[PDB]
C-alpha cells in the first residue's frame, strides 16, 4: 500500500514506536513479517512464543525473520492461547506495537477456531460444531450437501469427499479441530508398547512431542527434524504414547526395515507385534497390531495381488489410532495423497527432513496432515552439538574452452552432460579426493547422471552405486567402504539421497545435480550431519562441497539450490581454486585427453 | 599490415564465446579482427558496446535472478 | 504412570513480568605435567595460565631478590624433570616455560620424586641462604614409592621451607606439609587469587625462630671494556655457541669474562654482584611506615594532591606519619607498593 522514494516499504503512518524499544527486541509489520533480535536478552522467551505463534521464515546468527499465517495461528490456538493472550505478549515483545491490520487478522483467525471438528466413530466421518446455527451457513452450498452422506449438532460426511471438504473448510474460513482423545476412546483398543528406559529424548525432541501433545488430545500435523536429530525416535515415542494401533508409511522397503528396527530398538514391542506389509516380504499383517508399509504399496492405482489385497482390506476396516508419515514432501504427490483417503486414522502425524519441494502443492500438507507442530533450528543444533558442524563450500571449476565453445553452441538437454563433464571439475574432484583420503577423511561423491557418474568413478578406480546395481553389491561396497581402510570414498547416484540408510561419512563432494531443487540438497546434506565417534562442534570436521561449473547453467541451478540452506543459516563459501591442483599429478593433464573425452562426450549423441 | 580496434582480454571461455558470437554470427559481423591468444582478441571498437551486452546477458542467462525472492 | 506431556505446553515466556626477613633465598618451582593440567579449570586452559603467570612471577622473583636464584622442576608420569637448574637468568627460565608449554602433560605427577629431587639438589645449598620450594599442585592424587611423612621430617631437618599451592583441591598431605615445615598451603579462588598468591610469595620469607643467620662471601667486580673501538682489546667469548667480549665483568680468582650479572661463579662458586643489586632489596630492610587514612577532605585546604598536583575526585585520603604531607590513593598505594618512600620525608 504505502512506499517511499525507495523500493522499501514504510510503515509509519502504520505503527509507532514504544518508549522503551531499545529493550524490546521485536519488530511487527503489517503484511504479517516479523524480525527478533537474536542477540536479545529475553530471545530465549521470544524465540519460544515466535515458534508458538509464526511461521519462522529465515533464522540467521543476528536476526531472525518469521511470518504469521492462518496455520500457525491455528496451531498457537491449539495450544490454548487466546487472542488476548497472545495480542498482549506479542505487544509487550514487539517495540513497535501491534498494526490493528495483524490485529484485526489475528482476531478472525482465532475466533474462526474451536467451532467446527471433525471426528470419526464406527468407520463413519462426522463434522461435528458446539454451535446449532453455524451448519445452516456452512451447508448453504451444495458442494458441502453432496460431500454430505445421503449443541454439538454433527452429519456424516463421505470419505472420499473428505480431502475435498477440508480443503474447501479452510478457504471456507471454519478449520476442522483433529485433536484425538486417545486417553477416553474405549472404541479402539489399545496396544501394548511402551519406550523402554533406552531411548533417550532431547530437548528439542521432547519440545516437538509436547507442542504435539499439547493436552490429553493428540494433535495432527507435521513435525520437521533433520535425520541425524532422530525423527525415527520421535515417531515411535508418539506411538507410545498414544499406545493405540499405529499404521507407519514409509518412502521405501530401505525406510521400512529402518523403522522396523528402531521400534524393536526404542520399544518394549516385540518382533511379532510388528508387521511390514510389503509385495518383497510378508509378516501376517492380520496377525499383529503394528504396521508398516508404503505409499507404493497402499497408494498403488492398478490391480493389487489377491494376497495383498486381504491386508489392504483388513487394513481398510480398521481404523489407525496414529497413522504416521515419513518424508512427508512427497505425500502432496497425486497418487501418495490417496493414502488419506484409503487409511481410516483418527490422528495423522507427518515428519520430514526437507519440508521443501518444487511444486506449489507444498502448502497442501496443512489440510492434509495439518500444521507444522515443530520446526527445529539446525543451527542451534550444531551450538548444541547434536548436530556436526558443516563447514559447505561452493568450488567455482571454470569450464574448458573446448567444452564452452560446445556448451555454448549446443542449447539442448545435452549441455547438462558437458557442464557436468570437464577436465577443471574433474581435476577438482580427484584434487579434494586425493586430499582427504590422504587426510584419512570419509568420502561420499553423488551425481545425477550415470554416464558422468560412470566415467568418473571408472578414470577415478573407484566404485559407483546407481539404480541397477543389485542389493547385494549395492551393500557390499558400503560394508567395503564402512570397514575396509583401503577404500574410503562411493560415488552414489541419485539413489543414495531419495531414501537410504548411508554411512556417515566426514566428507561430501557433489559434482551433479538433478536441479535447483531444495529438497535433493539437503537430503544429501543430511548424509554428513551425522556426530561422528569423537568430533566437537568446534572442530568444524564435517565437510560439504559442490562442484559447480563457471559461466554455466549449474551456477543458476547452484544458487537456486542453496536458497534452503541459506535460509537455515548455513554458509557456502565460494572457492574459485584450491592451492596444490597446480602440482598435484591429476589427469587431463594435456589437451588431447580432454580431446578424447570430449569426443566420446559428443559421441553421446 | 597495420588495423584499427580494441583489444579485449579475458579468460578463455569469454573468449570463445567471443570467438562463438562472430563465427555464430550472432551480432551479424566478423568484429573479431585476428585471433591474438586463448586469452586475447582484437575487435572493432564501434560493436565493443554490444559485446560487453552480450557478456553481460551471458552471465544473466547463467545466473539466477534473485529479485527480492 | 502418565508421560510429562499431559500436563500441558512449557509456555516458558509466561516467566517474564514488567621481622627479620631472610636476603638471600634459593627457590625451585614444583609445577605438575599431569592430566589435570590440560583442564579447562578457569577461564584459559590451565597449563597455559599456570606457565604465562610464571613467567611474570619468575621476572618479579629477581626483580624483587636480584641475590636470589631460582630452579624449575616438572613432574609426570610418577617422574619428576628439572626443567632448569637453580640459576640467576629468567629469560633462561622463561625460555624453558615458553618451550614448556607444548610439553605432553601426560601422567600422573609425584610429590615424593619432586621434593626428593629438590632436596637432592638444595641439601648441597650453604647454610645462609634459604632454601625453598613453591610446588604448584594441580591434581590432587599424587602417586608416591615411599611414606611422605619421612620426607617432611627431612625437610624439617634439611630447613628446606616448602609452601604448596592447590588448584582446586584442598589435600591433606599438602596441608601437613605446609604447616608442618611451616609453609603455607593455599587453594586457588580465582585468577585474582592465583595472582595474589604469586605476587605474595615474592616476598621474602619472614624468618622463623628456629632460623639462624650467616655472612656470606661475595665478589663485587667492576665491568670493563675495550679503549676506543676495538683498540686495546682484549679478544675473549662469553663465559655464558658463545660469542666475543668486547667489554665485560671480571673476576679476581676465575679472570673470566663475564657478560651478565649478577651471577655465581662459575670456577669459584662465589656470587658476584653490583652495588645497586643489593640496594634493590633494602626497601625489605626499610618497610615504609604506613600513611594515616583521611578519606573525608577533614578542611584540608590542600585541593591539590601532593604527590600528583591533581584535585582529589573522591573521598579517600592518605596523610603521612612523619612529613604530614597528604597524598591521593593513588599516590599512596603507587608510593607503597612501587616508590617505598614518602616523597615528603626524603626532604
Ligand atoms: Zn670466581
Ligand atoms: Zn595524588
Ligand atoms: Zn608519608
Amino acid at each position: 500500500t504505502k512506499v517511499d522514494e525507495y523500493g522499501a516499504k514504510d510503515y509509519r503512518l502504520q505503527m509507532p514506536l514504544k518508549d522503551d524499544h531499545t529493550s524490546r527486541p521485536l519488530w511487527v509489520a503489517p503484511d504479517g513479517h516479523i524480525f527478533l533480535e537474536a542477540f536479545s536478552p529475553v530471545y530465549k522467551y521470544a524465540q519460544d512464543f515466535l515458534v508458538a505463534i509464526a511461521e519462522p521464515v529465515c533464522r540467521p546468527t543476528h536476526v531472525h525473520e518469521y511470518k504469521l499465517t492462518a496455520y500457525s495461528l491455528y496451531a498457537a490456538v491449539s495450544v490454548g492461547l487466546q487472542t488476548s493472550d497472545i495480542t498482549e505478549y506479542l505487544r509487550k515483545l514487539s517495540k513497535t506495537g501491534v498494526p490493528d491490520g495483524i490485529m484485526q487478522f489475528i482476531k478472525l483467525c482465532t475466533v474462526s477456531y474451536g467451532k467446527v471438528k471433525l471426528v470419526l466413530k464406527h468407520n463413519r466421518y462426522f463434522v461435528e460444531s458446539c454451535h446449532p446455527d453455524v451448519i445452516q451457513h456452512l451447508l448453504q452450498d451444495p458442494v458441502i450437501r453432496e460431500c454430505r452422506l445421503r449443541q454439538t449438532v454433527s452429519f456424516e460426511v463421505k470419505q472420499e469427499m473428505i480431502e475435498e471438504l477440508q480443503k474447501r473448510c479452510i478457504h471456507l474460513e471454519y478449520p476442522l479441530l483433529a485433536e484425538y482423545d486417545f486417553r477416553n476412546d474405549s472404541v479402539n483398543p489399545d496396544i501394548n508398547i511402551d519406550l523402554k528406559p533406552t531411548a533417550v529424548l532431547r530437548p528439542y525432541q521432547e519440545k516437538s512431542l509436547r507442542k504435539m501433545f499439547g493436552n490429553g488430545r493428540a494433535r495432527s500435523g507435521v513435525i520437521v527434524l533433520p535425520c541425524g536429530a532422530g525423527k525415527s525416535l520421535v515417531g515411535v515415542t508418539a506411538a507410545c504414547t498414544v499406545r493405540k494401533r499405529c499404521l507407519v508409511l514409509g518412502n521405501s522397503a530401505v525406510s521400512v526395515e529402518q523403522w522396523k528396527a528402531q521400534f524393536k530398538m526404542w520399544s518394549t514391542i516385540d518382533d511379532s507385534q510388528i508387521c511390514r506389509f510389503t509385495s518383497d516380504a510378508k509378516d501376517k499383517p492380520i496377525g499383529c497390531s503394528v504396521a508398516i508399509s508404503t505409499y507404493s504399496m497402499l497408494g498403488h492405482t492398478t490391480k493389487r495381488s489377491w494376497e495383498a489385497e486381504r491386508v489392504m482390506e483388513w487394513l481398510k476396516t480398521q481404523e489407525w489410532g496414529l497413522m504416521i508419515l515419513d518424508e512427508v514432501h512427497t505425500i502432496p504427490a497425486k497418487m501418495f495423497r490417496r493414502v488419506l483417503t484409503i487409511v481410516q486414522a483418527h490422528c495423522k502425524l507427518g515428519l520430514t527432513a526437507t519440508l521443501v519441494r518444487e511444486d506449489d502443492k507444498i502448502v497442501d500438507l496443512n489440510f492434509l496432515i495439518g500444521p507444522k507442530l515443530y520446526e527445529a533450528n539446525w543451527m542451534e543444533l550444531q551450538n548444541n552439538g547434536y548436530i556436526a558442524k558443516v563447514q559447505c563450500a561452493e568450488v567455482w571449476c571454470p569450464m574448458s574452452p573446448e567444452f564452452y565453445r560446445e556448451y555454448v553452441a549446443i542449447k539442448t538437454k545435452k549441455r547438462i552432460l558437458l557442464y557436468t563433464m570437464n577436465p577443471n571439475k574433474f581435476r577438482a574432484c580427484q584434487f579434494l579426493i586425493k586430499f582427504h583420503e590422504r587426510r584419512n577423511d570419509k568420502i561420499i561423491v553423488f551425481a545425477d547422471n550415470v554416464f558422468a557418474l560412470k566415467e568418473y568413478a571408472i578414470r577415478l578406480n573407484k566404485p559407483y552405486i546407481y539404480g541397477p546395481t543389485s542389493q547385494g553389491e549395492r551393500m557390499q561396497i558400503l560394508q567395503n567402504f564402512k570397514h575396509n581402510p583401503k577404500i574410503n570414498t562411493i560415488f552414489i547416484s541419485k539413489v543414495g539421497d531419495t531414501s537410504f540408510d548411508l554411512p556417515e561419512a566426514n566428507v561430501l563432494i557433489q559434482i551433479s545435480s538433478h536441479g535447483g531443487s531444495r529438497r535433493q540438497e539437503a537430503q544429501r546434506l543430511g548424509r554428513v550431519l551425522r556426530a561422528k565417534k569423537g568430533m566437537v562442534a568446534e572442530e568444524y570436521n564435517a565437510f560439504f562441497y559442490s562442484l559447480v561449473s563457471q559461466d554455466t547453467q549449474e551456477m543458476a541451478y547452484s544458487t537456486k539450490r542453496q536458497r534452503f540452506l541459506v535460509d537455515q543459516g548455513y554458509s557456502f563459501k565460494v572457492i574459485t581454486k584450491l592451492a596444490g591442483m597446480e602440482e598435484e599429478d591429476l589427469a587431463f593433464s594435456t589437451k588431447e585427453e580432454q580431446q578424447q573425452l570430449l569426443q566420446k562426450v559428443l559421441a553421446a549423441t | 599490415n597495420v588495423l584499427k580496434g580494441v583489444l579485449i582480454e579475458c579468460d578463455p571461455a569469454m573468449k570463445q564465446f567471443l570467438l562463438y558470437l562472430d563465427e555464430s554470427n550472432a551480432l551479424g559481423k566478423k568484429f573479431i579482427i585476428q585471433d591474438i591468444d586463448d586469452t586475447h582478441v582484437f575487435v572493432i571498437a564501434e560493436l565493443v558496446n554490444v559485446l560487453q551486452e552480450r557478456v553481460g546477458e551471458l552471465m544473466d542467462q547463467n545466473a539466477f535472478s534473485l529479485t527480492q525472492k | 504412570r502418565t508421560k510429562r506431556w499431559e500436563g500441558g505446553y512449557e509456555r516458558t515466556w509466561e516467566i517474564l513480568k514488567e621481622v627479620r626477613l631472610g636476603m638471600m633465598r634459593h627457590l625451585y618451582v614444583v609445577v605438575d605435567g599431569s592430566r589435570t593440567m590440560e583442564d579447562q579449570d578457569l577461564k584459559p586452559n590451565r597449563l597455559t595460565c599456570t606457565l604465562k603467570l610464571l613467567e611474570y612471577f619468575v621476572e618479579e622473583y629477581f626483580d624483587q631478590n636480584p641475590i636470589s636464584q631460582i630452579g624449575i622442576i616438572v613432574t609426570k608420569s610418577k617422574r619428576a624433570e628439572k626443567l632448569t637448574e637453580l640459576s640467576g637468568n629468567p629469560r633462561k627460565h622463561i625460555t624453558s616455560l615458553k618451550k614448556a608449554v607444548d610439553m605432553t602433560c601426560h601422567g600422573e605427577p609425584s610429590l615424593y620424586n619432586s621434593l626428593s629431587i629438590a632436596m637432592q639438589t638444595l641439601k648441597h645449598m650453604p647454610g645462609h641462604t634459604s632454601r625453598e620450594v613453591l610446588i604448584i599442585f594441580s591434581s590432587l592424587t599424587t602417586c608416591d614409592p615411599s611414606n611422605i611423612y619421612d620426607l617432611i621430617k627431612t625437610l624439617k631437618a634439611a630447613k628446606i621451607r616448602v609452601s604448596v599451592i592447590g588448584l582446586s583441591a584442598e589435600v591433606r598431605v599438602c596441608t601437613v606439609l605446609a604447616r608442618e615445615t611451616g609453609g603455607t598451603y593455599h587453594v586457588i579462588l580465582d585468577e585474582s587469587h592465583y595472582k595474589e598468591l604469586l605476587t605474595h610469595h615474592v616476598s621474602p620469607p619472614p624468618a622463623s625462630s628456629s632460623s639462624e643467620c650467616s655472612l656470606i662471601r661475595m665478589g663485587f667486580p667492576q665491568h670493563t671494556i675495550a679503549s676506543l673501538s676495538d683498540q686495546d682489546a682484549k679478544p675473549s667469548f662469553s663465559m655464558a655457541e658463545p660469542g666475543l667480549t668486547l667489554g665485560g665483568y671480571f673476576c679476581p680468582q676465575c679472570r673470566a669474562k663475564y657478560c651478565e650479572l649478577p651471577v655465581e661463579c662459575k670456577i669459584c662458586g662465589l656470587t658476584l654482584v653490583s652495588a645497586p643489586h643489593l640496594a634493590r632489596s633494602y626497601h625489605h630492610l626499610f618497610p615504609l611506615d604506613a600513611f594515616q587514612e583521611i578519606p573525608l577532605e577533614e578542611y584540608n585546604g590542600e585541593r591539590f594532591c601532593y604527590g600528583c598536583q591533581g584535585e582529589l575526585k573522591d573521598q579517600h585520603v592518605y596523610v603521612c606519619a612523619v612529613c604530614q604531607n597528604v597524598f591521593c590513593v593513588d599516590c599512596d598505594v603507587f608510593v607503597h607498593d612501587s616508590l617505598h618512600c614518602c616523597p615528603g620525608c626524603i626532604h
